Formats: C-alpha cells, structure tokens, sequence
C-alpha cells in the first residue's frame, strides 16, 4: 500500500527515482519509501524496484551516497536506510530518536559522512552517519526549523531558516557558528533555501508571500527579487546545467522555471494539489520530475 | 498520586498509542486531531478541492474515550496572526475547523499555544467559538515561562544574547497571557497551559504566575537530568517549582522523545510521583481545609441568624481555641482571687454566646485548675441551641450553671460579672458585631470586671489572584444589581493567589469600653509597599485577639495559631482590577459604618489609581444589628 | 427496590427507635421533634414562663443521622387556622419554632398536614418560613386522598352520610392542596404525601392527582387485608394503586400499630418489596428513558447547528427505524424496476441528511435484498460527519457512494434522483425545518421520483402536570425575558402528567410538493373535548409519518412504533395554567409562521378561556433558516 501524499522525490546518478510518501489523513498516518528504476512507472507500486512501509510520515529525505536514504521522522527520529546489495529491498540501518517534535529537514553534508537535521522544536542537530551519533546540537532559533542546507562543497558550511525570520549561515570551526543575514527589515518567513551549484557565495531563498530572493553571503543584500508565486515557497531546486535554471514549488499548486535573473521561462499547472519535491534527471538535464499531495509524478522537458 | 497526561505530535493509530501510554502509567493524551503537516486550503483552487477524508474517524474511539483521555492540540501551521492576509483568513478558517471537530468529539480540554506577544486575531476566532453554543470544553493556553528568545544559545554571532537584567522584559510571557486573556473577556473556559524549560527565570518571573488558572504544566524530557542510575531526575529548583506545581493540583504533562533511551518511558512519570509520594505531608488544617481551598462562602451572621447544628458542631471541634480560652480564664481566676479567698470567693462567670456550651465546659476546667470556685451564666439567644444547653445543664452541669435564653443586650441580669467570655469574633474581627453586642451586655460588669477577649485587632492584605476574581464576577445573581458581588466580602480558605505587600491592623476594639462616648464607627487608612508587578483583584482579611494577657488567637498568616480550625481568612474584592508596578504603593480606605439598625463596610483604592467607593450605604452588604 | 419510611407518634427513646426501624427495613423515620402532646404557651403567663428544655437534644444523633433519616412532622395541636385569635397567634409562634427546629436539625423533610380547607394562616406561615434563609429542606403536605368527614362510618343517627354523588365534592382533598400550593406560589420545596384509606374513591379522584410533585405515600396498617396464612396484604384496587404510585417512584410511609401481630411488623414493608419486585418489567424504551424523565431539554436544530458525534451515535442505534427505512427503500425498488430490467435499470439514490451514514447502510441493504442496482449520493452540510461518511466511503462503500459535502438547498446535483431519503424530522414533525430543505432539494428529484418519508403530520394534546410546568417556571434566566421559558417548545419524556384529550393533527406536510405556490405557514384550530376537572399547563407534540405506502413510524402515544428511541415527545407550555371544568372544551390555536432567516410557531388558547400568544414575531424561539 502506497499513500496518497508524494513528499520527496530525488534521482539517483543512475537514473533511478526515488520517492517518499506519507498518510497525512485516514487511519493511519505512516509514510513509505520507493524506488523506480522505471521512472515512468512511478508511482504505480506493482512496477516499483523496491519498497518499504516505515513507521511513521516522512517529512523530507536525501541520498546518501548511491545505497544510503536519511529519513526526517514525524516521530522526532532520523533514520538511515540502506538498499539490499541486489537493491530488491530497503533495510532499516538505524533509527534515532534525538529531536523532540516533528524533524522537517535533512541535509547530508559535502563529505558525505556527516549530515544536518532541522526540527519544529527549534533545535538543530550534527549527525555522524557512521557512528550513529549526533555530534552537536544547537539551539540559536526561537521557533520552529523551516528548512536547512547544506552547502555544496564546504563539509562545516549550511544555511538554515526558521519561523522566527532568522535566516542563518552557519561554519562550525567557529565559536558562535551562526552568522545572521536577512534582509533589510523584517520581511515575510523564510520558508525555502538553495544554496548556487557553481557560486559557493550566493543562495535563493523563497518566503510565505511567494517572492524568491537571490542573495549574495559576501554583500549580503538581496541581490534580485521576484514575485514568482501566490502562495508560500515550498521549494527550490537549482539544475545540473553549467548555467543552472531555478526550479520554484509553491502551495498554489504550481512550478515555475526562471533564469539567472529569476525571470519566469517556464510554467506548469499539471498538479492540482500541493507540489512538494522537485528533481532534475542527471541523464537528461532538460527533464523535471515533480511530484505533489495529488500522487502525481509529473515528467516536464524544459528548453 | 499524580494526574498525568502524555503529548505527542505524532500518532500513527490511535489505538495503539492511546495502549501504549495507557500502560506507561498515563491518565490522558495530548494528540492532534488533524495532521500536524497536513495543511489545508479553504479559499484557492485547486488545492481548495482536495478529496477527503481530512482527518481520522470519530469512530475509532468511543465516546467515552474522547470525552475523558483525549486532550486535543492545534495544528502548528495555524497562523491566525500572520502578517499575511491569505495565510490570516486561512488560518481562521482553519482553527474554526480544528475547534469545531474537537467540539464534536466532546473533547474536555483543547491546547492553543502564545509564542508570540500579538495574539489578537486568535483571541478574536476564540471568543467567536466560545460563544457558539453552549459548552464546558476548556482551552489550555500553551505558554512558555520563558520566551524562545530569551532561551536560546547565545551562539549567534552577529546577534548577541542580551547579558543586561531586563526586570518587566523577563516577564513578557505573562504579558502574552494577560492581553490574550484580557481580549476574550476573562473566560472561565480558558486556562494556563505552563510550559517549564531547562534553565529557569528569576522568582519573581515564576510568582508572577501566582493566583493566575493554572489547569496543566508542561515538563520536557529534555529538562530531565540523570543520575548515577541513569533514571532521569530534576534539579532542586525544579523540584521546588514541582512542589509549588503540586499544591495548585495540577496536571503533569510529559513532551518529547524518550532521551533516556536506557530506561522505559515510564519512568519520567515514575520520578513525578516519588516527587508526589514524599511532598511536605499537610498540617491537621490543610486537611480540614483542602476540599473548601478558593471556595467562596457568605460570612455567617450568628446574630440576626440562628446558626445549625452542624455549624455549632464545627466551632466545638476545635480544641487550640478552647484550651486558649481555658488557659485564659485559669489566669484570670488566679489573678482575681488570692489564695486565702479561695473558698470564700466565688467568682460570677458569664458566657456571652454560649452556643452549646463549649465555653461553659471550658469555664468549668477551669475554675478546677485553678482550684477556684465560679458560678456560671449561659447566654444564648439561639433558642435552638438553648435546648441542647438545657439539656446539658438538667444532666451534667445542674444549678452551677444558669442557662440564659434572650439577647446579652437586652438581659437584665439579676447580678453583675466577674468575667464575661464571650466567642463572637468573625474572620475579619468585628464583622459579626461583637462590640455592639459586648457594648449592649457592658452594664452587668462590674467595674473592674474582666473581658475575655479583652481586645482584638483586623488585619488586611492586597491579593493578587484572577481564579478569585473570576468566582467572584461568576457570582453574579438575577433580581439584583450586576455587580453586588464585588461589593460583599466572602469567607474562603485562600489557595491560589499571591499576598501582594505584608498585612496591616485595621480596626482595633477593646472591652470594658469605659469610653463615655462610645462609637465603633471607624475611618483608616493603609499604604501597602509593593515592589513586584501584579495586579490588585482584592485585599485578604485577617485577625488577631488578645482574650487576656499573653493568652491570644490569631489567623493572621505570621502569627497563626497552630492548628485553629474555627476561621478561614476572609475576601474583600473590587470591581476593576489594578495593575500595580514594582516599588507602587497600594493606597486603600476602610470605612466601618452603621445607623440604629445595621453595619457594614465600605472599601476603595485611592493609589496608584482610584477605585470606586464599594458598598455605599450598604446597598450591597449589610450586617443586622 | 422500594424506598420507604416508618412514621410514629411515639418515641421513647431516639436511638432505640431509630435502631428498631433500621432493623426492620426501613429507610428513614417520620417522628415528632417536640412531644405531641407538649403543647407551649408563648404570650400569657405563667405558662409562657415554662422551665426548659423544651424537647430533646440535637447530640442523641450525628448530623449525617438527621441529614438523611430523620422526617420531622408537626405536631398535631398546632392550629393555625383556628377560628380562636389567642390559639391562632400562639400556633403561628409554635410552628415557627418548630420548622425552625427543623432548620437547625438539619432535616430533609418536614411533614405538615392538610386536614381542613381552609388552610390559608398555615400557608403564611409556612411561606415566611420558606423565605428565611437558603435551604434545600422539603416540606410533604399530608393530604388524605379521601377526606374523614367523606370517609366515617354512617353511625350518627341524626347526621347520615350521603348517599348521592358529587363528582367535584368528591375531589374537595385536591382542591385543598390546590387552594394551598397556590397560595405559597408553587414553591419547589413543597410537595406532596398522599394518604391512602381503606376504602378508594373513584377513578377521576384518583386522577385528580397525576402530574402534582407526590413525594411520598402514606399506607396505613389499617388498609392492609390479611390472608391464609396472615400475612397482611392489599386489595387488587390498592395493588394498581401501588404500581401506579411506584412508576412515580415516590417513597412509601407505612404508618399505624402491628394489627396482624402474630407476625412480625417488617411484613408489611415486604409485602410492598414483593409488589415491586413483581411491577411489569419495563420496555426497552422505558429502560432508554429511565434517567430522562420529566427532564427538560431544548430541541434540536441540525440545520442551523452542527450535531455532535453522539447525538448521532444516539441517532444510529435505533434498528427499528432504519429497519422500516430499509423496508421501504425496498418496496420502492421493487415498485419502480421491474425484475426483466433488475440487471439494466440503476436506481439513483441520494440521502439527504446522511450524519455518519447510516441511511446509507439501510439503502445498500434494500438494494441487496430487493436484487436492484442503485447509484448512491450522501449529502451531508456537518463537515465533521462527513469525516466519518468519507472514512466509510474510502474503506469499505467504494466509488457507489459519492459523498457531498453541501447544503441539500444549494447542492447543484451532477444527476437527478429516482428516490431521496431524509431523516430530518423532530419531535413535532417539521419543527426542524424538514419542508424547506426538501423543498430546496426538490429540483434535482425526477419528475415521478419518489421521497422517503412521503407525507408527515404533527400530533398535539393537552396535558395537565405543575411539576413540568413548575420545572419550566425555573428555567428563567437573567439578560433576557423572564417569562421566555414559557414561550419555547422542550424535548422530553413525559412522565408525571396527565392527558386531558385525545390527541389530533395538527400540521401535514406532503414530499414532493408539486403545487406551485409553495407555502410552509400554517393556522391550524383545534377542539379538545376535556371530560375532567383538571388544570391545563401545556400541550404535548408527537408525530407520524409515512416514508412509503404502509411504512410508518410513529412517536404518537396510540400508534408508537414499539422500541424506537430516536425521539421523544415535545412540550409547548402556557404561561398561566387554565382551570378547565368537565364537560368543557379546550380551544387552541397554532401558527408556523417564517420568513427568509427563520422559522417559528406561536400558540394560544382560546377556550375555556384565552391566554395571551405564545412567542410572537419569534421573541422567545425561532429555528434559523
Ligand atoms: C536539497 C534538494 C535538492 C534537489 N535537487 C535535485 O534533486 C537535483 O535536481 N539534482 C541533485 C541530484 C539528484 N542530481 C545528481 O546528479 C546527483 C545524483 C549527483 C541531479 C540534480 C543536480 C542539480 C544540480 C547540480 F549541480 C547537480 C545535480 C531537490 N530537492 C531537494 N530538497
Ligand atoms: C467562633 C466563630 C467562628 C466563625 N468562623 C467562620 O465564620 C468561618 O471562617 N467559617 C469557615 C469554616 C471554618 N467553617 C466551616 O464550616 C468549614 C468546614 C467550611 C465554618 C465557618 C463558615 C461556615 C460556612 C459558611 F458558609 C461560612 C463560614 C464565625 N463566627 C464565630 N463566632
Ligand atoms: C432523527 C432525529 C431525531 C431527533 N430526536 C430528538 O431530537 C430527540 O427526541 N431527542 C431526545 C432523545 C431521544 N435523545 C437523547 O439523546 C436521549 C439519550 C436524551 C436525542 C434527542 C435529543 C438529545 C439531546 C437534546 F438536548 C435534545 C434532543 C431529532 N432530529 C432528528 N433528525
Ligand atoms: C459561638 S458563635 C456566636 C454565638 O453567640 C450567639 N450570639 C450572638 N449575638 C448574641 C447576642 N446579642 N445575645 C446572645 N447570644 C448572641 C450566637 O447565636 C452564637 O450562638
Ligand atoms: C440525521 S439528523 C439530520 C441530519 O441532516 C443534516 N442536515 C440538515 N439540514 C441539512 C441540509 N439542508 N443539507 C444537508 N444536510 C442537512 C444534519 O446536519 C444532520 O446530519
Ligand atoms: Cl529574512
Ligand atoms: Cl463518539
Ligand atoms: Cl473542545
Ligand atoms: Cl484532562
Ligand atoms: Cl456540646
Ligand atoms: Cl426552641
Ligand atoms: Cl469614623
Ligand atoms: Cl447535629
Ligand atoms: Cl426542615
Ligand atoms: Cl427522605
Ligand atoms: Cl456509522
Ligand atoms: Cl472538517
Ligand atoms: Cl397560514
């Protein structure tokens, strides 16, 4: 049994889908992780490679390596899965209880052992992947957790944005690791961050009142702004291309594809519910999955 | 034992977990009834068309189940005060959904939380929602001691954590109450919710939540240290505030994960109750008192009423006050006659108010202590208490005792006292008319006859409690004005609130009043030092009596008699409350009053802001004469 | 179990008496608090000069003792009434002290008799009493069901009794307690103890009596027969009379010596015990309604308010209903597709008013057992019902129920239907706006479709009973009218009344309604043949309906469908109760008047004689639109 609401979506470096659902309504409210390496077939469960029912609702997940699946729980836990070495099945590596509310992002580090976690009770944590501990927990915001990031290429370097309009940058090899930046007076909450995949300096960030901002962390000043969208940001995904395109979901049910100038290229209202995850296909850079809360896996092709 | 309840944000069946923390030793669960993640449109297609079911079904609990062990909880996404109109109306249409579906399932408590100071839109959907249709759900308002942001690490680096004492700004969660439940028209529906975290404010942040409806306090796990064992424990500040938590008979509530993964859930709760387990065990008078704790009661009026037996039963079952009383008449007995007089003097001994005779008794010890030798009159106006003095008389006490039945003002004595003893002190002194009465009865006293009391003395108090407040405004009556009841005085054994400044005498009255010009009328003044923000819902009552010499009682806080039982404090309230700043002075006038037919008081603050004058003429409260 | 009491006019001793009669069975002890034949002077001397005490002392008893075991009754030589000024003021004093006494003791209950007529002197008393002081006390009139005069032996040679019948001279006792109830304003605290005498009048004077407060039963030892073996017994006329007095569950007082004294006196109590515990068992519905009756509530308005989860569960458990809903959902699809076209021909069903669907269940069930194809459509306006019929549809009904989430008026229906099916009738038929929603839902029925139910007709009758119209008098609240409670209709299960005629039709109401002038409001005049003397305080409302051809269901007391639970009967009340003589006739008028918010009734009576009308413009009570 697979659930309705489609919460993430991520390719792999071969091809392969990757989808977590949860239950967000009914009896049950549990969540599900799949694997399709038919991307077409998705989401239909008879045609999946593999999958696995878990405890309770996913939130967000993110790859770890080629095998790895880090978990953000509904039950306060992170949780690391691992594929069968014939990638027929999807085995439980561990499962830790650490934060105390809902954990809502995940982010694995550029080294690939190390991740960060953000959680709705304010905290944010360091997790060793391999020894299955968390290295450091910090608590610098004053409400919930609304996404964290890590950064491409720098394994001490993330960004972080909560409820209570902070938007942090944070470089543990210092004392007080979190640096505020935002802008100039308060604006709406932050509510998606990605940092540049060719610039490590520079990130976008999109709000509740649907503006997606591109900031620099050396000026800090918002370098560009655009009211892409009706409704709060929910995610934003930059593409594989040398000159990378911005991939914008909103709660009004729609994706958008802008340029460097956050400049709408692209539109599309295929969803008629939330639209949640968003990820480009490495072996064609101009193919687009989303996937949203009406069990739709959208494939668009992009100019 | 401990009345306890578990609060999670994540349920996957909620009958397995409602099981499971039904076996951890949990009376009740604090769940949400929709989704925590699950957020609804209410006004933009497409998202506004979404297929149901939104929520589980009401059947997979029984009535009884969700009437008595659920407690529901708001769906964090809810905003009703964003800074943003589309998430503003939404999140109003969606807290009407969530309180409406936790109306239907007959839920007793509902969890909203005050993370912020502006909660005006949501006090505004509140009020809507309780006043549609008649119902006795609660609302517990979910609020942190101390705010996040005066939680957080100071690991900001551009944001320091602010190292300077900020005396009212460590107080702003209060504030966040205050306003919230000031817009909804003080609510009884609605309680405090307090949240504790792991380091805690000053003593005055914590007493600034005294007198205020505390329904449930909220203990982390991550609060909890460990110990050699490993079982999770408190620190002694916290189990101070725990002990202080426990004598408001709150209710416990157990959040996050299990930290302590070593050992079973179960044994946070476990630690709760060893805390419960070896509580200060109360007095003989917090036991007497425990089920009258806030309990408001009209003052008796023993003289224009005829008390019951079962009154007179409460006043006998008090044997401090009556040894007090022995101790003193044994004084006076010696003092009065010599001991070459003792078979030659008999002493004339008058009890003012005999009741039952508990006083007569306590006469007769005695003179057979002191090895003296009285002769006794029983003066009771009750005529119903005259039977069971009468009855005591024809088969105990015999012609030692002369059973008096008429008023002590209006008995012609056929010889003058020695001693008179009399019982008629109320809570607040002279509230019940002893002086009149005593003054009327002073005829028949010699001239150097003795009094016993010989004096007494009130006292008053500023309080601080809104549960008090609350009883008092819920004490409104038809056929009457709609305010009388904050111009009457009650007796109640004080819980819940805070003494605001220490008490002060109020009126003193002493007997004999060999005064020519007798008058009880009395006119005073007090200025009360206050140095904690609050605010003024009342003024406690207290007394003390000197019956002779160094023979006293006193219900007076600092010079309580230990283990009296005969007199619970007493409540002036007032109208409006006051907000009162750290190092104000709470200025209030008393007035004592009367014509030829009754008594009364009246009561007003004068600083830091003026009241109105309470009961004038007594149209509220009188006493009958 | 039987609850009962010993009454005595002779009590040596308290605690051996009170001992014997809890030995022998007895609940509580009727028992004078001064001697009876102690009578006081209380204004000439030396007599008023009288040394006490006066009676016995409150100690020989704990508090708990006279709380719940102890009635006090008066005693016998106190005359209020008497035509005598001096014995007049001095039994105005001894009552006084007497209740007073009975006051102080604590008393639950206090016996006065009603021997005469006149007993207006008595009822100032006892109305000054009353206004004394806040108390629960209960005062029981003792008031013979047969009066001594009416009741001698015809021995006096020059006075003979009357032989000729005189139906009102024959209910003078009633008048009595009228006459006195009346004058003390119907107060709450005063209620009735019949006595019962040998020899029973006739059935109307009996009936005199339903619907008056009768607290207690008197039973004199004297109108006990005796059998075979001795132990006494009662005739089949006093036996009805028991069960009749036990379905009001009153408490009985056996009073008078042991005449059968052969063998012990606790026979007569067991012979009552044997009696009720051979009562006819009650129905289902009597055992449903057992905690309800009598008991005032406000009707339902599903259509303006959201019903809660057990007001449904409530709904549901009913299987006698959806087993008639099932019968002719499967008549009609029998009656509209022929059994050549069972496989070709898809009924389009929709419920209009699904709640949590149990219509739904009952039309899938017709379906199975008629062997016809049917479409569903569940319409349901409560969103938090329609949780529950989108949990259903998902886990078990599937893609043949098609759940909308709409208001049947405004619901814009993709398909028309073969047959709607409604449950939105209230305890007076349309009282909860059954025709407008209909009418609403009446556009997207089939031009030969069918509605279930078919056709509905209200039922009223006039009832006497001062205890629901005393009950209704003191639901008066304050910030409005205070004789609104008089001026709105109450659900409740009728028990202590009395019906004074046979009840007729009122308002009809025929679905679907092809008449092109469309008018819901309604004046309706009805005659009720009264042939007692009685006292009218309100009428009560039943219904019947047919949901198809001879599928019926019936709340109407001669055509109840047997084991239905999900209605109870309505009351209207009138404000001023209305003597109606016999052989007179009971003339009401009734009104459904509307507009495009709200819907109401207004009532009045007009004969005998007239009342004011009830409710006008909708002041008191309208149902929201
Ligand atoms: C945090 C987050 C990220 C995304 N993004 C994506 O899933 C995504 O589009 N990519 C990442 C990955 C799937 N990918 C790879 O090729 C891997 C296998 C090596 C292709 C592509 C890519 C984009 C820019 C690049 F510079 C390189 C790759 C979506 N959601 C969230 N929450
Ligand atoms: C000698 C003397 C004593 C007092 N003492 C008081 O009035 C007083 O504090 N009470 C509170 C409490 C102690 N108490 C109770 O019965 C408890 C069990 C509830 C009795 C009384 C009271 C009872 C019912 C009421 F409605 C109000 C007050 C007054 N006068 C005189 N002469
Ligand atoms: C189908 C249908 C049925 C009714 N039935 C009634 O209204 C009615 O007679 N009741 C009295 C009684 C039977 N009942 C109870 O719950 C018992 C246990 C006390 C339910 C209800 C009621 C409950 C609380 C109230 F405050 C008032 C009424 C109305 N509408 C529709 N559509
Ligand atoms: C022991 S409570 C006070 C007692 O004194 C009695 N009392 C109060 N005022 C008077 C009075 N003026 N004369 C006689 N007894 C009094 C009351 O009836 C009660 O029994
Ligand atoms: C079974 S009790 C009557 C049911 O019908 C529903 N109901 C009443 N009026 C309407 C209406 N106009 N449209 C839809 N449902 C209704 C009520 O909400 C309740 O569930
Ligand atoms: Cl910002
Ligand atoms: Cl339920
Ligand atoms: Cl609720
Ligand atoms: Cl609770
Ligand atoms: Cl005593
Ligand atoms: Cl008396
Ligand atoms: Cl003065
Ligand atoms: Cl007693
Ligand atoms: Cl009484
Ligand atoms: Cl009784
Ligand atoms: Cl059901
Ligand atoms: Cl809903
Ligand atoms: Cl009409």
């Amino acid at each position: 049994c697979m659930e309705r609401q489609l919460e993430a979506a991520r390719y792999r470096s071969d091809g392969a889908l990757l989808l977590g659902a949860s239950s967000l309504s009914g009896r049950c409210w549990a969540g599900s992780l799949w694997l399709f390496k038919d991307p077409c077939a998705a989401p239909n469960e008879g045609f999946c490679s593999a999958g696995v029912q878990t405890e309770a609702g996913v939130a967000d997940l993110t790859w770890v390596g080629e095998r790895g699946i880090l978990v953000a729980s509904d039950s306060g836990a992170v949780e690391l899965w691992e594929l069968d070495e014939n990638e027929t099945l999807i085995v439980s590596k561990f499962c830790k209880y650490e934060h105390d509310d809902i954990v809502s992002t995940v982010s694995v580090l550029s080294s690939g052992t190390q991740a960060v976690s953000g959680s709705k009770d304010i905290c944010i944590k360091v997790w060793d992947l391999a020894q299955q501990v968390v290295l450091s927990s910090y608590r610098a915001h004053a409400a919930q957790v609304t996404c964290v990031a890590a950064s491409p290429h720098k394994d001490s370097v993330f960004l972080s944005c909560s409820e209570d309009n902070r938007i942090l940058l944070w470089d543990t090899r210092c004392p007080k690791p979190a640096s505020q930046i935002g802008c100039s007076a308060p604006g709406y909450l932050p509510t998606s961050l990605a940092w540049h995949p060719q610039q490590s300096e520079v990130f976008v960030f999109g709000d509740e009142n649907g503006t997606v901002s591109l900031v620099d962390t050396k000026s800090t000043s918002c370098v560009l702004s655009s009211a892409v969208h009706s409704q709060c940001v929910t995610g934003l995904v930059f593409s594989p291309h040398s000159v990378p395109f911005l991939a914008s979901l909103s709660e009004d049910c729609s994706l958008a594809v802008l340029d460097s100038s956050l400049s709408e290229l692209f539109r599309s209202q295929a969803h008629r519910d939330f639209v949640r995850d968003a990820t480009w296909s490495p072996l064609n850079h101009s193919l687009l999955t989303t996937v949203g809360w009406d069990h739709q896996v959208v494939h668009h092709v992009v100019p | 034992r401990v009345s306890s309840g578990r609060d999670l944000n994540c349920v996957p069946e909620i009958a397995d977990t409602l099981g499971a923390v039904a076996k951890q030793g949990f009376d009740f669960l604090c769940m949400p009834v929709f989704h925590p993640r699950f957020k609804r449109e209410f006004i933009q297609e497409p998202a506004k068309n979404r297929p149901g079911p939104q929520t589980r079904s009401d059947l997979l609990l029984s009535g009884r189940d969700w009437n008595t062990l659920i407690v529901g909880k708001l769906s964090p996404w809810i905003r009703p005060d964003s800074k943003v109109e589309k998430i503003r109306r939404n999140s109003e249409a969606a807290m009407l959904q969530e309180l409406n579906f936790g109306a239907y399932l007959g839920l007793p408590a509902f969890l909203l939380p005050l993370n912020q100071e502006d909660n005006t839109n949501l006090a505004r959907v509140l009020t809507n929602h309780i006043h549609t249709g008649h119902h006795s759900s609660m609302f517990w308002m979910r609020v942190p001691l101390v705010a996040p942001e005066d939680l957080r690490d100071d690991i900001i680096e551009n944001a320091p954590t602010t190292h300077t004492e900020e005396y009212s700004g460590e107080e702003k969660t209060w504030m966040w109450w205050h306003n919230f439940r000031t817009l909804c028209d003080y609510s009884k529906r609605i309680a405090v919710a307090l949240e504790i975290g792991a380091d805690l404010p000053s003593n005055h942040v914590i007493d600034r939540w005294l007198g205020e409806p505390i329904k449930a306090a909220i203990l982390p796990t991550s609060i909890f240290l460990t110990n050699k064992k490993g079982f999770p424990v408190l620190s002694k500040m916290h189990q101070r505030l725990i002990f202080r938590l426990l004598k408001l008979e709150v209710q416990f509530i157990i959040t996050g994960t299990n930290h302590h993964s070593e050992k079973e859930f179960c044994s946070y709760l476990q630690y709760l109750e060893y805390l419960s387990q070896n509580r200060p065990p109360p007095n003989a008078y917090e036991l007497f008192a425990k089920g009258y704790e806030d309990y408001l009661q009209s003052p008796l009026q023993p003289l224009m009423d005829n008390l019951e037996s079962q009154t007179y039963e409460v006043f006998e079952k008090d044997p401090i006050k009556y040894s007090q009383y022995q101790q003193a008449i044994y004084k006076c007995l010696l003092d009065r006659v010599p001991e070459e007089e003792k078979d030659t003097n008999v002493q004339v001994l008058m009890v003012l108010g005999a009741g039952r005779g508990p006083l007569v008794n306590a006469s007769l010890r005695a003179a057979k202590q002191a090895d003296r030798r009285i002769k006794l009159y029983a003066v009771e106006k009750n005529p119903n208490a005259v039977v069971t003095l009468e009855n005591w008389q024809f088969e105990e006490w015999g012609s030692q005792v002369t059973v008096v039945s008429s008023d002590m003002r209006e008995w012609v004595a056929p010889e003058k006292a020695d001693i008179i003893v009399s019982e008629l002190l109320g809570s607040f002194a002279d509230n019940e008319l002893s002086p009149e009465c005593l003054d009327g009865a002073q005829h028949f006293l010699k001239d150097d006859g003795v009094s016993i009391p010989g004096e007494y003395t009130s006292f008053l108090a500023p309080i601080s409690s809104s549960k008090l407040y609350n009883e008092v405004r819920a004490c409104r009556e038809k056929d009457r004005d709609p305010e009388a009841q904050f111009e009457m005085p009650y007796v109640v054994r004080l819980h819940n609130f805070h003494q605001l400044s220490a008490p002060q005498p109020c009126f003193t009255f002493s007997h004999p009043n060999r005064d020519p010009m007798i008058d009880n009328n009395r006119y005073c003044t007090l200025e009360f030092p206050v140095e904690v923000n609050t605010v003024l819902h009342g003024f406690a009552g207290y007394f003390e009596t000197v019956l002779y010499q160094d023979i006293t009682l006193s219900i007076r806080p600092e010079t309580h008699s230990p283990g009296m039982f005969s007199w619970f404090p007493i409540l002036f309230p007032i109208k409006q409350p006051i907000t009162v700043r750290e190092g104000q002075t709470i200025c209030v006038r008393f007035w004592r009053c009367s014509n030829s037919k009754k008594v009364w008081y009246e009561w007003a603050v004068t600083a830091p802001v003026c009241s109105a004058i309470h009961n004038p003429t007594g149209r509220s409260y009188t006493i009958g004469l």
